[PDB]
């Protein structure tokens, strides 16, 4: 037990897992094009939670001494189960871009809608491999969706945007939200 | 460094192989079931909306070809507007809610089944690794009965040699010159071997156990090893379970 958490310098921190889950959600990895482990939302059940420090964009760059600079982010989930009931981590504290989508025949746009567990937004979920998302490749989990078609989604619930996107016929324009 | 000359073996490197192929067959069977569901997911709302789309042309069409000739058909055909869209409005909302009802249901199975094929998979490579490290134990012990065996016949065989060795030389000796003295010392001698040779036999019997007891020392504890190792991948996999309840939340597919 050494530091509180401070902005700007890359610090170092231990959580304590204990019998709960330390409950982070990840975007990014090498196998994307945002290049970093980021904190997207951090469960409130888990132990970070508990532990209090880990705001929710927090950049991850080792677990046990594994450097993440070349990790996928499969392989930085499986970094975290990997923990011992100790944890050891060393962290450091949007990019907003248009993405236009033509839907394909028979399925749609490609990809999955959720919201976050606590905290208003609505985000990408999961991106189907053969999908019209997908072959564009410039769209990742846990992107935001901010506006759809020029309206902006950003206080709008899931039924919300479940309803535009799906009900859309042509092109589709999204702005998209997503970590640094 | 045993465990992994057993973790390298041709019957586990085939199981391995076979259970990643397992895997594929089920994500290639998880992918087909997801195409399936988006294709009638989206058959079924762009009917609706060709529909609903249809009837508003309709009514559009008509109110404004009848103003380029108003009165009532203007109050009338647009509260046929709001009634269509304010229907419409809440069809889909019905809709939408019961495909994300049948995309998360999805989800979540599919993410149940590959959990228990993870779970399977690591139950079946424990009891073969155990099975494995059974019979080389099988056959790391009764090798060493083997030896045992053939111990105890160089020493009989050895104790003979002796025995006989020590009875011509006793002839030899010039020194002796009387039969009563050679009969006893014949006498002496016999019965020394012989207690020489039995307790040599019992020093043997008691160190051969004890090696054996060292056989049994190593072979416990390559197996409890290997339990240790099978406790440790069953505690990670209940945080994989564990992580993914946390997780879970429903999702639209669009
Ligand atoms: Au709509
Ligand atoms: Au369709
Ligand atoms: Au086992
Ligand atoms: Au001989
Ligand atoms: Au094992």
């Amino acid at each position: 037990a050494t530091c509180p958490i401070v902005p700007g310098q890359e610090m170092i921190i231990e959580i304590s897992k204990g019998r709960s889950g330390l409950g982070l959600s990840i975007v990014g990895g090498k196998d994307t094009p945002l290049n970093a482990i980021v904190i997207h939302e951090v469960y409130e059940e888990g132990a970070a939670a508990r532990d209090g420090r880990l705001w929710a964009g927090d950049q991850i760059l080792e677990v046990n001494g594994v450097d993440l600079r070349n990790s996928s982010h499969e392989e930085a989930i499986t970094a975290l189960r990997q923990t011992p009931q100790k944890v050891r981590l060393v962290v450091y504290r949007l990019e907003i871009f248009p993405v236009d989508l033509q839907k394909k025949a028979g399925r749609g746009l490609g990809l999955s809608i959720v919201g976050k567990r606590n905290g208003s937004g609505v985000f990408i979920s999961d991106i189907v491999k053969g999908g019209a998302a997908d072959l564009d490749g410039r769209l990742i989990q846990g992107d935001q969706i901010l506006s759809v078609n020029g309206e902006d989604m950003r206080n709008a619930s899931q039924e919300t945007v479940a309803t535009i996107l799906k009900c859309a016929q042509g092109l589709v324009q999204l702005e998209i939200g997503r970590l640094r | 460094v045993r465990i992994e000359d057993l973790k390298q073996m041709a019957a586990y490197l085939a199981h391995l192989a076979a259970q990643q192929a397992e895997l594929n067959s089920l994500k290639a069977a998880h992918a087909a079931e997801h195409s399936t569901m988006q294709k009638l997911h989206c058959t079924q709302v762009d009917k609706i909306v060709a529909q609903y789309d249809k009837e508003k042309s309709t009514h559009e069409k008509i109110l404004e070809k009848a103003m380029k000739k108003c009165l009532e058909i203007k109050k009338e055909t647009e509260i046929k507007i709001q009634t269509l869209t304010t229907d419409h409005k809440s069809k889909v909302k019905e809709i939408v809610a019961q495909h994300t009802k049948e995309w998360s249901e999805m989800i979540n199975t599919h993410s149940a089944e590959e959990q228990e094929i993870r779970d399977l998979h690591l139950s079946q490579q424990c009891e073969l690794l155990r099975k494995l490290l059974i019979n080389a134990h099988e056959q790391q012990t009764q090798q060493l009965k083997l030896s045992h065996d053939r111990e105890s016949k160089e020493m009989r065989a050895h104790q003979a040699k002796i025995s006989m060795e020590n009875s011509k030389a006793i002839s030899q000796d010039k020194s002796i010159k009387n039969k009563a003295e050679r009969e006893r010392r014949v006498r002496e001698l016999n019965s020394s071997n012989t207690k020489k040779f039995l307790e040599e036999r019992k020093r043997l019997a008691m160190k051969q156990s004890k090696e054996m007891d060292q056989l049994k020392k190593v072979q416990l504890e390559h197996l409890e090893f290997l339990e240790k190792q099978n406790e440790q991948a069953k505690e990670m996999q209940q945080m994989v379970k564990l992580e993914a309840e946390m997780d879970r939340r429903p999702a639209t597919v669009v």
